[PDB]
């Protein structure tokens, strides 16, 4: 029964995770160690799935994520929410590129001593509300300024069909006037970016990772 | 409860006091900040659960006693919400003397 | 921050007070008021968490130094 | 066609009763947002005031004055005021009483 | 009261065209969204909506001038009519000036160069001839600053305008929305060749929304067999029949002959309406 349910899970994943980075590292009766991201390490499991089997099927499929994997910040929300496993896999495949982009962003600041006295006053950390949105705010204690970038999952009607796209935009609170000392960089981002309707930027996940770096190119 | 850090004492005197006693107060404040960090998340989780309950009020209701049970449950929920607010207020006021040195240090370093 | 957490949970009931007053459909103004109230509650919770982390880190660095 | 006339009259009486109800409620329990919320929500459900529970205790001065049966006699002006109001209001043992004056049946307030 | 469900589709319609304005600005080379050009190009439609907005103002002014006073409980329908106009995501006055300015600009262009095919193009072709490529650029640039400046840009883009029943793909069920036989066999199809689940008129179309009063169809109205289908456009409507008490202002057994009785035998597209088989 354990093997049959594992085979069913693997078949469903193959149906839902058709990507060139999908691979299984270690197979265990009680846990799953498979790699679906672009992590170079062979034995590092990007996603860990614990197997809790019952007389007929798996009781619960708990998703565990490696600390090196940037996706570990969503672990408590996955743990406390009993959502469909297929839906969880769909969300993971839909947001893997976003996770890679934010991994690059956080590793830019997380680099070790490069023998440069460029002690930047801006620190990048991830703000979290729920599974529907992921938020990034730039902490500057020296200048006393904030740079909030919210990424929500909003549905938009497209050719008689509703689609979900990443809504990368500045919050409605960001009605920053020209008088702010840090306003130059928000204004530059607005001028050079603001599918753009003036405030929001809806993007295809297959194309979020270059455009976010285009936003991050100004940031870096 | 216990006032390890006296009120009105200067920062340097607190440094001298902290330098000794083998860091029992350091252990206590580390435990307090750890439990505050481990309490931050469950408050968010249960608050989202309360929002979900409020939004789904028009579902799974067919008997009047069901409303009695559900609304007694929610009133109890906000009961432990106010209790937890009081507990976190106590936690922050316990660390209030410790945080009181930060404004003085910042203004002296200015 | 002590007053903000008290008023925010008092205001979310205050924001709803007019919502069930008409109940005693839904107005879009009240719905967006509730949305901004809950999102600001989450934001101030995150800000307080960040402030606590920064204060803690200052604590260890000053104790070490 | 007296049926529709009495339905509409009952609806108007209900709306004015609800108006007096919330204008009195917002001031009697102004200090407790919890109590106001739970009271108005239970009355939206249709719960009699004698069954629901209160977390806080109200002062006894308002109870003594609203009835006047104590040492201080009720004011004749207060008598006229309570006559002109559409709802008979009184508190018995830290709990008020609410009863419809036109329909004695179990008027369900549920939505 | 019965006009309220119609007004919901009336507001839901004007939002769809305004939504396409924002989309077309970013990518003007998309040929799949050329329908937006023809709608504004139609000359009587701009006047027709203005007349609708005129009588809407007249009705509201008359209702304000002559409100219901004997029974306050009956004022809900009158009050709701005022509320739905004010609570609309886009102001009607700003949208009223939008179509008015288009008419004047499209009249002076006729005097600049005489042409009669443009009248056909703006009404039927829903396209602009290549010789008038400069005219197409004017619609994209001017529409952004005219009305959108007074509305919420973020809200209209994400607004739920789906279910308008405009395209044919969302009229018939997806099982049968395809060619079934080769052109050699002809265009008319015998019923016996249809799929077993698709051999009845009930499975031909989406029986979810109404087409005359623009109201949602409940389970009771679906199952009573008193609804009608148009043999021409596939529309489904329960017009010409007494409405249930739950759809009235107050639940009652009084039977009232409502305006749907105009379309008892003739559909909206001049087609015939027949009792839907169960």
């Amino acid at each position: 029964m354990q093997l049959v349910v594992l085979t069913d899970v693997v078949e469903r994943l193959h149906k839902n995770f058709e990507s060139e980075n999908f691979k299984i590292i270690a197979l265990q009766p009680n846990e799953i160690s498979f790699k679906y991201l672009s992590n170079n390490d062979e034995d590092d499991k990007d996603c860990t799935i614990k197997i809790s089997t019952n007389d007929d099927s798996i009781k619960n499929l708990t998703v565990q994520l490696s600390p090196s994997n940037p996706q570990h910040i969503i672990q408590p929300f996955l743990d406390n929410s009993k959502m469909d496993y297929h839906f969880i896999f769909s969300y993971l495949q839909f947001t893997s590129s976003l996770f890679k982009a934010l991994k690059v962003i956080l590793n830019e600041r997380g680099g070790k001593f490069h023998e440069s006295g460029s002690q930047y006053s801006t620190m990048v950390n991830i703000g979290l509300h729920n599974l529907n949105e992921y938020q990034i705010v730039y902490y500057n204690p020296q200048a006393g300024t904030k740079i909030t970038i919210c990424i929500e999952l909003k549905t938009v009607l497209h050719n008689g069909r509703d689609k979900i796209q990443f809504h990368i935009h500045f919050a409605d609170v960001a009605h920053i006037t020209t008088k702010s000392p840090a306003y130059p960089m928000m204004h530059q981002v607005r001028n050079q970016v603001f599918i753009r309707l003036g405030n929001g930027v809806a993007c295809d996940p297959s194309e979020i990772e270059p455009i976010l770096m285009e936003i991050h190119n100004i940031l870096k | 409860m216990d006032s390890i850090i006296p009120a009105g004492v200067k920062l340097d005197d607190l440094q001298v006091i902290l330098a000794k006693n083998e860091n029992e107060t350091r252990d206590k404040v580390c435990k307090q900040i750890n439990e505050a960090r481990d309490e931050i998340l469950p408050l968010r989780l249960q608050f989202n659960e309360f929002i979900q309950i409020m939004a789904n009020i028009d579902q799974e209701g067919s008997k009047q006693a069901d409303r009695m049970a559900k609304y007694l449950h929610i009133r109890d929920k906000i009961l432990q919400l106010n209790d937890r607010f009081q507990t976190l207020s106590s936690h922050l006021e316990a660390l209030q003397p410790l945080f009181s040195t930060v404004p003085e240090y910042l203004k002296t370093a200015d | 921050y002590k007053n903000k957490l008290t008023v925010c949970f008092d205001d979310i009931l205050k924001v709803g007070a007019e919502m069930m007053m008409q109940q005693q459909g839904f107005s879009q103004s009240q719905q967006k008021l509730l949305k901004e109230k809950v999102k600001l509650f989450h934001g101030i919770l995150d800000d307080l968490e960040t402030s606590l982390s920064q204060s803690s880190s200052y604590l260890e660095t000053l104790t070490a130094l | 066609f007296r049926k529709e006339e009495l339905l509409l009259k009952d609806l108007e009486i209900r709306k004015l009763e609800i108006s007096s109800r919330f204008k009195h409620r917002q001031e009697i329990f102004k200090d407790s947002p919890m109590d106001l919320f739970m009271s108005t929500l239970g009355d939206c459900l249709g719960i009699k005031d004698e069954e629901m529970l209160t977390s806080c205790t109200i002062p006894k001065a308002v109870v003594d004055h609203i009835n006047g049966s104590g040492k201080r006699k009720p004011t004749k002006a207060a008598q006229r005021a309570r006559d002109q109001d559409s709802i008979d209001i009184s508190i018995k043992d830290n709990k008020l009483v609410m009863k419809s004056k036109f329909n004695k049946s179990n008027r369900s307030y549920s939505i | 009261h019965s006009l309220i469900p119609v007004a919901k589709w009336f507001v839901k319609f004007i939002t769809y065209l305004t939504q396409e304005i924002l989309i077309l600005i970013n990518d003007p080379t998309n040929k799949e969204y050329t329908l937006v050009h023809g709608i504004f190009g139609a000359k009587m439609s701009r006047t027709l909506i203005l007349s609708i907005l005129n009588e809407i103002k007249k009705v509201t002014q008359i209702v304000a001038k002559f409100p219901e006073t004997s029974y306050p409980i009956l004022n809900e329908s009158s009050t709701f009519l005022k509320l739905v106009l004010s609570e609309s995501p886009v102001d009607f006055e700003k949208f009223e000036t939008f179509l008015v300015d288009v008419n004047n600009k499209f009249i002076a262009l006729c005097e600049q160069q005489p042409s009669q095919e443009r009248e056909f193009s703006l009404l039927v072709k829903a396209e602009i001839p290549p010789e008038y490529a400069k005219v197409g650029d004017f619609l994209l640039q001017y529409a952004n600053n005219a009305v959108i400046s007074h509305a919420n840009a973020a809200a209209v883009y994400f607004a739920d305008t789906s279910g308008l029943k405009i395209s044919n793909s969302e009229f018939f069920n997806p099982e049968i929305f395809h060619l079934l036989q080769p052109l050699e066999e002809g265009l008319i199809i015998d019923t016996d060749k249809l799929p077993i689940k698709n051999r009845t008129s009930k499975s031909f179309s989406k029986l979810l929304y109404d087409d005359v009063t623009c109201d949602k169809l409940s389970v009771s109205e679906i199952s009573d067999g008193k609804l009608k289908r148009c043999s021409r456009c596939g529309s489904v409507t329960r017009a010409g029949n007494i409405i249930s008490s739950d759809k009235t202002i107050v639940p009652t057994s009084i039977q009232t002959k409502r305006w749907p009785t105009m379309y008892t035998r003739l559909c909206i597209c001049s087609g015939m309406l027949f009792e839907m088989d169960g």
